[PDB]
RNA sequence: GGAUUUGGUGGAUUACUAGCUAAUAGCA
């Protein structure tokens, strides 16, 4: 919090975070992991201290 | 912010933070005062052994340090402190908010420069006083007069003149009269360093662009000029050993020596201090010696000497290059990991982001040393594969220590960032080991652990595989696979029967190391981050990603205690040596002490810098912590180790805003008497009764070859209560007890003896201290047995005895109880 | 389990230094070599601090407040210790042979006689947290030209008397302004000045010299100056005045002379109150109680200490340390007392709690080698190199029998049958094992078959079989009892040094020269386990050695071993600086202990300082005693063990139990929850919950909170798993508790409820049962013995007729 | 979950037949019979019919006469081999005994698919005389378990031997038959007949 | 020779009973002279046996 | 003595009007000599 | 570029309260 200075929440990802993208106004956060996976946090600004990604996306070739 | 269990002690490993050090002389020797953050340290030039440390930390970071004979003067913010032997003697507080910048002292005058180009003069109250305290006057230099103050310098033989040096030029001020006596001509280049020469009337000036000017002040004219193109001067110093030698320090980290008489460069020392940390912050010749001290912002102090010339003649021409004499140093960046080397508190193991591993000794600074990274020659005989340019090993993420097998082979494992094998170290050799341990699964090393016997090394890979080797030979023995994610902790009990593992996948694996079988698997809600295993109690705590510490007992494999309260990720945590307390550090800049028996946080602290590591001493006396800032080690004293600590839970809301007593102290006192009917002995040593009964035979062997008591007795007799007499009877020494009993009146009507029987009869009713009461009345028969027997028929004597027998008859159950317990005890043990 | 800590040192009560009486006068502080031993006379309790110097202790003092203790060794290294906490605050070096240290009676300052320099220093405050530099200097004083013999404070904490080897005593002022008051140098003696003291009024200064002269000085007109008004002289034929102390309140002088005799005088009359002799050895130190009633004297050569009540001419305290390494040791069956034997040829019995020698036996002419108790405990047997085995009854303290070989053989090892009917000894010269009948004393037979000397011996407590070992690289099991005699030899890799035998009698452990602890099944006569121990052993390079400790083979083996009474651990010791405790069925090292850290002893350090060499050789050589453990033993009644060594009998105990070792705990279990159960009267749960947490303080609270009516109900329902802990708890609590009846009722319920379970598993419970038996023997019986005698004494005075 | 103690294939410069590696997996009598499933059905014969220590071959050169009860710890197969050799001509020849016993287990497995070691144990347990007689006339008396196992081995060996003393049937087959019948409990085995007669005679003198 | 015998003593090769003796002034009694022998891991003991070709490294 | 020090692997001690205080008492102080005599002796 | 041997010095091998001295104080 810029005004108060307290940690509202700590978002935890499965693998190391490389890139971060935010949608709207805290609506959703997409973070690129180092392992090659993408994690989406849904309404991260609404236990409460530590939250985990809700949706996880991967890419795999047909071969494997 | 104040702990009820812990208190800061001192900082280890920091010799200098970059502020120019001050040199002072006491007699023949010389001592150097070096800044360490908010504190200063004094080293002996003979040995670089610390001599004193500042008694308390200054409120603000120290900016300027000056020392003159015993006294050391320290300037911080708008206050100048005076210290003797590290003890503050007086504080000089300035009347302006402007912070002090430079400090100069000569004779009776103390001169302080503030950032606002204001010079304050203090003078001594008395000529024979030891330091100046009084405020003489204020002198301020305006922009028209000159530029910003570079330094305050006083040259010899100048009767209360201060040679003020500015970026624009030099100015002379008479402190006594407070007038500008002379203004130096403007110089094209900004002045950076000023140093009075050993000659009269010349001061050496250093500029921004590699120019050294021996400006003669008396003539107000330049004498000489040395050119150092593409360099910035940082320090100057003349040699006073009889050789006209000048040292010029540079921010590049390069120290050059010139021969003024010969106008030639004697030698250059390259890269003595890091350019990134300011190069050579300060370099000073020792007065009257061929030796020079050097320091820098790289947390290092070095010591160089000029050897005698090897030529019998023309020695001035044949000058030996200066040679490294000695030094002290530490990590150039904040330490990343710390460890306790031994069961004692003697030696520490520290690693930092400067790719360094150091051994630091709390007991004495001189004992601190850096382990070498010279690689042993491989056993096979082939060439080692590595870059020809020698480079320092990558940062140590993790480290494990054992001393069961110190001196026989490698006793250490370390893990490196972005790197697929583990390197060994030998504390006794203080050198890298001859064994390198690979994950064998294409994964980075994440966990390193030791068996207590020191014969097995355990490596945790990022891919979830565990490899077990032998340290003496460095050969793989067993390799386990449960975790599919990175394993963040491996622990083996003091036995080596059962090993526990934890990984980011959130499972905890319980294995039988001896039989190599999966004893059990436990899944936790959140991913695991770290493990600490307490071998003595066989309890281990896990740092979960949900901001909790979960304690598990390996014997039953159940979660036993869970700790909540941390508002951010837990950076580190440790078990107390007695396994009763856990102290953890988290990114919320707080240190919390948790009492496992009650499972609550008992003490909380707020650290200005997040504590990266926390480690207890095996003795438990000290707690060592590392912070995100600072190259040293913060050492704390365990106050619990000297006095009891209340175990009441700490106030969460109060802690957040800043950012049954016997139970509370973990103690209990036995009741004086559990029940009135119950027979209870005296509160004292059990040898007293033997002493009272057999005093005379004890007393015989020992040879070489109205009273208060009577007053209380009669007072009790009228009161019909002898408690006051009874209480004092317990308190007398055995010798005193005998005398009072013997001194008792033995003549008719025998009033005294009757009441004593009554007094003892009352005590026997109490059922407390009864064994004493049997002892005194035994002494009564010994001392008055003839008397009582002679007049047994007297009603008063007979009635008193009969009453006691009524009470004493009741106290026969003890005979039945004691005499029974032996029958069963003899039997159960026998048959 | 394996949480042992040094507690006290028996067998040595005084070595050197100055003994100091406590502020209350009820405790005596005696330096014992490298450590300090404190003795509580009134309470009959003793303790030795865990902190250790690197050398023997030279000077010591305790402040009048009783909070701070300062001890200095022979290198000037001073250790400041919190007396109440028994913990060390800071360690300091004066860089000189500090002769004496003494606190100011105010306690703000303390002064040390350091050579010719008197150093006055400011006492740190005990309450303040430890700092890097606690001490603060006040002044350094040098008027004397030679080293200072002793110093004295004024009762007002203002003026000092210093006596030095300059044949002069010198007075100083603590306050600079008061320098003019006292800046006098006192002269006129012939020999060294041992002491200088103030009178109670402080107007008279008394000075004593080595030759035996006492000078009384007074400030008087010949204008006023100090003068020797009176001169008294000690009339010893050859004894020199060596140490002197004065009590201003009672005007008492105690002077100890080199001849071994001291005299008590009354000043200024010089009235010889008394004169007594400690022997032919110097009486190393003398001290006075704050009352002035008790005088403490100590002799270094024989390690004597005596506390003498001159008022009653009675002896408060009197012991001596063994002037030897204690060759052997043995515990009583109850463990209340321990007997030690030395090379002097004399056997002492020591009480563990008081730390004091109750009895000694000097019949043996030569060194006593081994000592053992019978199963009953009434009897003790000892063997000596003089060639006899001597049997002792403690009840009458008589040598009731002596056994001797026909061939005049020296005996080194001994064992007594559990029945106490056969006594069997071994020799290093005979290669055979001798046997005798205790009842008649005849030599039954000489057991032969060993081709090497028998090194050590032991009988089975259960099977009654005998196990013998030798340097013949073999173990022989002898079935002496029975119609037929059979011998079972078993070979071992290397020479055997020690045997320990399991309490069950079904295995035997052996220590070999190779450094291996091998265990064998006696009935099956095959190896069942082995432990490697050579590397665990810590052995120090000797100053005389020319070969590294690592390459040394001087002692990489254990000369003594013993099992734990439970049978799960072995304690091992040898001619080395390590005591190692292993776990038998498992074969690991549970913990290792460093015997000593005194560099005065030769073998303590593995690596010796290169400075001490010169081209000539080691400066130290310009022989020293060796660190070694002669014997070790476990406490039958307590979780403790004793190790015999050169300095004395080190006793390691688990009594403090500050460690948190919970068992089967859970989240619901909490000290508050335990109290909640008690207030709810769920006594059984509260007792169970407390034992899970395993705190001594809670268990007392639950234990004493159970009403007598509910005890049998609780006892019957206690789980078997917590039966050992409660049994151990009651015994430890009972022995010093006051609730004799409460404890007994508990024992009555527990034994009746679970008597069968005790019998099924004797050895898991044996130590606890002995502790209980110790209570019902050593205190409970005596009370009723005192109770019953008075009952009979009463019956006479009423029944019988008194007349004429 | 899996544990790997072997990260390379093992090939020895000297060749080894693979059945030897299969033996490395488990110790089996003659590398052909497992001890794991063998149990003594009767409780009394336990602690004196010793089968828990596996051995490749009956030969051990153990010290089994030193003490009284040492013979208990002996493997029972070795006891049978020792009892087999007798009558002077076979004295000193333990190797022939081992060969004969190996043939006997081969025959037993052929005739009954059950593990022959269990057949041996069953025969020994069945044939142990539980009660006997002593001369005073005769009086019934109980029998100690070591006497049972010793006497059982004696009857089995003696019956098998005498049956093949002057007959075409060889020692191995007569053994296999006698142990098989004793394990069955059929009266055909000589030892069972003797045990029955002994116990009955003691019953008469009870 | 005695001097050869002396040199080996300070070099830590000789053991009387189970203890090495570095002092060349120790007297040995008629009983104890039986057991004046070498330290087990002495290089010389290897030299003695390596000569006669009876070295067994298991003992060492 | 002198032969013991020369023959001893370990250190060997040196072996050792007015009333003298018996430094050593062979028995506890508290026991009486009469209590140390058996009835047969009496 | 790799390997073998070796000389010298530095820090420890004892627990960190300033130097020098002719030392109640002077010197530096």
């Amino acid at each position: 919090d810029i005004h108060s200075g307290m940690t509202k929440c700590v978002l935890v990802a499965e693998s190391d975070i490389k890139e971060l993208s935010h949608s709207g106004q805290a609506d959703s956060i997409a973070v690129t992991t180092e392992d090659g996976s993408l994690e989406i946090f849904v309404d991260p600004l609404v236990g409460n201290k530590s939250k985990k990604s809700s949706k996880k996306i991967q890419i795999v070739s047909k071969d494997g | 912010k104040n702990s009820k269990i812990f208190s800061p002690f001192r900082i280890i490993g920091n010799v200098s933070n970059g502020v120019p050090f001050a040199t002072g002389t006491l007699g023949s020797t010389f001592y150097i005062v070096t800044c360490v953050g908010k504190t200063f340290q004094i080293y002996d030039a003979n040995t670089l052994h610390l001599l004193f440390v500042s008694e308390k930390e200054t409120p603000s970071s120290i900016v300027a340090l000056s020392a003159h004979f015993h006294y050391v003067y320290a300037a911080y913010e708008n206050k100048v402190g005076i210290y003797k032997r590290g003890i503050e003697e007086h504080l000089l507080e300035l009347e302006t908010d402007a912070n002090v910048e430079h400090l100069c002292i000569f004779g009776d005058y103390l001169c302080a420069s503030t950032d606002d180009n204001s010079i304050f003069i203090y003078k001594k109250s008395d000529p024979q006083d030891k330091y100046p305290s009084e405020f003489y006057t204020k002198l301020t230099v305006t922009e028209i007069q000159g530029g910003e103050i570079v330094s305050l310098q006083h040259l010899a033989t100048y009767l209360n003149k201060l040679t003020v040096v500015t970026k624009s030029n030099v100015l002379l001020f008479n402190v006594r009269t407070g007038k500008l006596v002379f203004t130096s001509n403007e110089f094209p280049d900004q002045i950076t360093t000023a140093e009075p020469a050993p000659v009269l009337d010349i001061i050496a000036l250093g500029t921004v662009t590699g120019e050294v000017i021996m400006f003669n002040m008396r003539k107000g004219k330049r004498i000489r000029t040395i050119k150092i193109p593409q360099s910035r001067i940082s320090s100057l110093s003349f040699r006073t050993d009889g050789s006209s030698h000048l040292s010029v320090g540079t921010s590049s980290g390069d120290l050059i020596f010139y021969d003024l008489d010969r106008r030639s460069r004697i030698h250059v020392l390259k890269n003595i201090h890091r350019e990134s940390y300011g190069g050579v912050t300060q370099a000073t010749f020792l007065n009257g010696q061929p030796i020079i001290v050097t320091s820098g912002g790289d947390n290092s102090l070095k010591e160089y000497v000029f050897d005698p010339s090897l030529s019998q003649g023309s020695g001035d021409v044949v000058v030996q290059p200066p040679r490294y004499l000695r030094s002290r140093g530490g990590h150039s960046q904040p330490p990343s990991y710390i460890a306790f080397a031994d069961s004692q508190s003697h030696f520490m193991l520290s690693a930092s982001k400067d790719r360094s591993l150091w051994s630091f000794s709390l007991r004495k600074d001189a004992q601190s040393q850096e382990m070498s990274q010279r690689l042993h020659k491989k056993q096979d005989g082939g060439r080692v594969g590595g870059s020809t340019i020698k480079s320092k090993f990558p940062e140590i993420v993790a480290l494990a220590i054992e001393n069961a097998r110190i001196g026989e082979w490698e006793n250490i494992i370390t893990a490196h960032k972005d790197e697929k094998f583990a390197r060994t170290w030998d504390m006794r050799n203080k050198r890298v080991g001859r064994w390198t341990f690979d994950t064998t699964d294409d994964g980075f090393v994440k966990s390193v652990a030791m068996s207590q016997c020191g014969n097995f090394g355990f490596i945790g890979s990022s891919n979830g595989s565990i490899t077990i080797y032998n340290m003496q030979s460095g050969i793989l023995r067993k390799k386990y696979k449960l975790h599919k994610r990175a394993v963040t902790g491996i622990s083996l009990d003091g036995m080596n029967r059962k090993m526990v593992s934890c990984g980011l996948d959130g499972i905890v694996g319980f294995y039988d190391f001896n039989k190599s079988t999966l004893l059990g698997k436990l899944k936790l809600d959140a991913p695991i981050t770290a493990m600490v295993y307490h071998r003595s109690s066989d309890l281990f705590a896990l740092a979960l990603d949900d901001l909790s510490i979960v304690v598990i007992d390996a014997v039953t494999q159940r979660v036993v205690r869970q700790l909540w309260g941390h508002s951010n990720r837990i950076t580190a945590f440790d078990f107390s040596p007695e396994g009763r307390w856990i102290v953890s550090a988290s990114l919320d800049s707080t240190i919390r002490t948790w009492d496992l028996p009650t499972g609550g946080c008992i003490d909380g602290i707020i650290v200005d810098n997040v504590a990266t590591n926390v480690k207890f001493s095996p003795n438990g006396d000290l707690l060592a912590t590392t912070h995100v800032t600072g190259n040293g080690i913060c050492i704390w004293t365990n106050r619990a180790q000297f006095k009891t600590v209340s175990t009441r839970t700490i106030d969460e809301s109060e802690f957040a805003r800043m950012a049954l007593n016997d139970i509370d102290f973990n103690t209990y006192t036995s009741l004086e008497q559990i029940d009135k009917e119950l027979l209870t002995l005296s509160i004292g040593p059990r040898s007293k009764m033997n002493t009272l009964l057999h005093l005379d035979v004890i007393r015989k062997r020992s040879k070489p070859k109205e009273s208060h008591f009577t007053k209380q007795l009669r007072e009790g007799s009228q009161s019909k209560d002898y408690s006051s007499l009874l209480a004092t009877l317990i308190n007398f020494s055995p010798a005193a007890v005998d005398l009072e009993i013997r001194s008792l009146n033995s003549f008719e009507p025998f009033d005294e003896i009757v009441w004593f029987i009554d007094a003892l009869t009352q005590g026997l009713k109490s059922n407390k201290n009864f064994e004493l009461y049997e002892t005194f009345m035994s002494l009564l028969f010994k001392a008055h047995g003839d008397v009582i027997h002679a007049n047994n028929k007297n009603q008063d004597i007979a009635s008193a005895l009969q009453n006691w027998e009524d009470v004493h008859k009741k106290e026969d159950r003890l005979d039945d109880l004691v005499k029974f317990c032996m029958g069963v005890a003899a039997f159960v043990t026998t048959a | 389990k394996s949480d042992f800590k040094f507690s006290n040192l028996l067998g040595t009560v005084y070595r050197q230094g100055n003994i100091t009486f406590s502020d209350d006068g009820k405790q005596l502080l005696s330096p014992v070599g490298n450590r300090v031993s404190v003795f509580d006379l009134i309470n009959n309790k003793s303790f030795t601090f865990e902190y250790e110097h690197r050398k023997n202790i030279a000077a010591i003092d305790l402040n009048k407040q009783g909070t701070l203790l300062i001890s200095i060794d022979e290198d000037g290294r001073a250790i400041l210790v919190n007396f109440k906490a028994r913990n060390v605050l800071h360690h300091f070096n004066f860089k000189e042979k500090c002769s004496a240290v003494k606190f100011s009676p105010d306690g703000r300052l303390f002064a040390l006689a350091s050579g010719r320099f008197l150093q006055i220093w400011k006492t740190p405050d005990v309450n303040k947290d430890r700092q890097f530099a606690p001490f603060v200097r006040h002044r350094v004083h040098a008027g004397h030209f030679q080293d200072i013999t002793s110093l004295t404070w004024s009762q007002d904490s203002r003026f000092i008397l210093t006596t030095s080897k300059d044949l002069s005593a010198k007075i100083w002022s603590v306050d600079s302004e008061e320098k003019n008051l006292a800046a006098t140098t006192f002269n006129g003696h012939r020999d060294y000045v041992m002491g200088a003291f103030f009178s109670h009024d402080q107007e008279k200064i008394y000075t004593v010299s080595k030759d035996g002269a006492v000078f009384v000085w007074e400030f008087t007109k010949r204008k006023y100056s100090w003068r020797i008004t009176k001169k008294h002289f000690f009339y010893a034929n050859q004894a020199k005045v060596k140490c002197v102390t004065f009590h201003p309140a009672t005007r008492l002088l105690a002077v100890g002379f080199t001849s071994g005799e001291f005299r008590l005088y009354d000043l200024p009359d010089f009235t010889l109150i008394q004169q007594l002799s400690m022997g032919q050895n110097p009486v190393n130190t003398v001290s006075v109680n704050q009352t002035g009633e008790w005088l403490a004297f100590g002799s270094s050569k024989l390690g004597q200490l005596l506390v003498y009540e001159w008022q009653s001419e009675s002896y408060i305290l009197k012991q001596q340390g063994h002037f030897d390494s204690t060759n052997s040791l043995a515990y009583s069956p109850d463990g209340s007392r321990v007997v030690t034997a030395s090379e002097d040829g004399k056997i002492k019995v020591w009480d563990i709690t008081s730390g004091f020698c109750l009895a000694t036996f000097e019949e043996h002419t030569s060194s006593v080698t081994a000592v053992q108790f019978a199963k009953r405990g009434q009897v003790m047997f000892s063997s000596s190199l003089d060639g006899t085995v001597r049997a002792w009854d403690l009840i009458r303290y008589r040598n009731f029998r002596t056994f001797t070989g026909t061939e005049r053989i020296q005996f080194n090892c001994l064992a007594v049958d559990p029945s106490g009917e056969v006594v069997c000894a071994g020799s290093l010269d005979n290669f055979d094992i001798h046997v005798w009948s205790v009842q008649t004393g005849q030599l039954l037979d000489a057991l032969s078959g060993h081709e090497g000397p028998v090194s050590c011996l032991s009988f089975s407590q259960e099977n009654s079989v005998l196990a013998s070992a030798s340097w013949d690289k073999t173990i022989r099991i002898w079935s002496i009892f029975g119609r037929s005699q059979q011998v079972e030899p078993i070979e071992v890799y290397s020479d055997v040094l020690a045997l320990s035998m399991r309490p069950d009698g079904k295995e035997v452990a052996v220590s070999t020269l190779k450094g291996q602890i091998s265990i064998f099944n006696i009935e099956d006569a095959k190896q069942v386990g082995n432990i490697d121990c050579r590397k665990d052993i810590i052995s120090g390079r000797f100053n005389q050695d020319r070969f590294t400790a690592k390459n040394s083979e001087r002692s990489k083996f254990f000369t003594t071993i013993h099992y734990s009474f439970d049978g799960m651990a072995i304690v091992a010791g040898g001619n080395n600086n390590s005591i190692c405790l292993y776990d038998v069925p498992n074969e690991v090292l549970l913990k290792r202990f460093i015997v000593s850290r005194n560099m005065a002893l030769n073998g303590t350090l593995e690596f010796l300082n290169s400075k001490k060499m010169t081209e000539a050789g080691s400066l130290d050589l310009i022989m020293r005693p060796e660190v070694r453990v002669t014997s070790v033993q476990f406490s039958p009644t307590a979780n403790a063990f004793a190790a015999a060594s050169t300095e004395g009998l080190l006793i390691y105990s688990t009594n403090d139990t500050i460690l948190f070792d919970p068992f089967d705990l859970d989240v619901d279990v909490t000290p508050h929850s335990t109290v909640e159960a008690l207030r709810e009267k769920q006594f059984l749960n509260a007792l169970v919950m407390a034992f899970r947490l395993n705190e001594e303080y809670l268990i007392n609270k639950v234990y004493e909170a159970i009403p007598i009516k509910e005890i049998p109900l609780v006892a019957s329902n206690i789980p078997a798993i917590y039966l050992p802990r409660i049994l151990k708890f009651i015994g430890d609590f009972a022995i010093e508790s006051q609730h004799i009846e409460f404890n007994l009722i508990w024992i009555k319920a527990l034994l009746s409820a679970s008597g069968g379970y005790i019998n099924e598993h004797k050895y898991l419970f044996s130590t606890a049962m002995r502790s209980i038996q110790r209570f019902i023997v050593r205190v409970a019986k005596e009370v009723v013995n005192t109770t019953t005698d008075n009952k009979y004494t009463y019956r006479f005075l009423v029944s019988t007729d008194g007349s004429m | 979950f899996e544990v790997v103690e072997e990260f390379t294939p093992v090939v020895l410069a000297t060749p080894i037949p693979e059945e030897v590696q299969q033996a490395q997996t488990e110790i089996k009598l003659f590398n052909k019979w497992s001890f794991e499933e063998v149990e003594v059905k009767d409780a009394s014969l336990v602690d004196y019919v010793q089968v828990r220590q596996p051995i490749f071959v009956a030969h051990t050169a153990g010290r089994y006469a030193n003490k009284r009860f040492r013979k208990a710890q002996c493997p029972i197969i070795e006891r049978l081999t020792n009892s087999l050799m007798m009558n002077g001509r076979n004295n000193g020849k333990k190797l022939k005994a081992v060969r004969i016993i190996k043939h006997t287990l081969d025959i037993i497995n052929v005739l009954t698919d059950q593990n022959p070691i269990q057949v041996v144990v069953d025969a020994i347990t069945n044939t142990g005389p539980r009660e006997d007689t002593t001369r005073v006339r005769r009086q019934a008396v109980d029998v100690s378990p070591l006497r049972r196992v010793n006497q059982a081995i004696a009857l089995l060996t003696i019956g098998a031997r005498e049956a093949a003393f002057r007959n075409i049937k060889t020692i191995a087959e007569t053994l296999a038959e006698e142990l098989i019948n004793a394990a069955k409990g059929s009266s055909t085995s000589y030892a069972i007949k003797k045990k029955d007669e002994l116990e009955r005679v003691a019953k008469s003198n009870r | 020779t005695i001097q050869d015998a002396v040199k080996f003593i300070e070099q830590g090769h000789v053991r009387v009973g189970p203890n090495l003796i570095n002092d060349p002034a120790y007297l040995v009694t008629r009983n104890m002279e039986d057991y004046v022998t070498w330290v087990d891991n002495s290089k010389i003991k290897k030299t003695l046996l390596r000569y006669r070709n009876q070295i067994d490294d298991f003992d060492f | 003595y002198k032969l013991d020090v020369l023959s001893s692997v370990h250190f060997v001690p040196k072996p050792a009007e007015t009333p003298t205080i018996s430094m050593e008492d062979a028995q506890p102080l508290y026991m009486s000599n009469a209590s140390s005599l058996a009835p047969q002796e009496i």
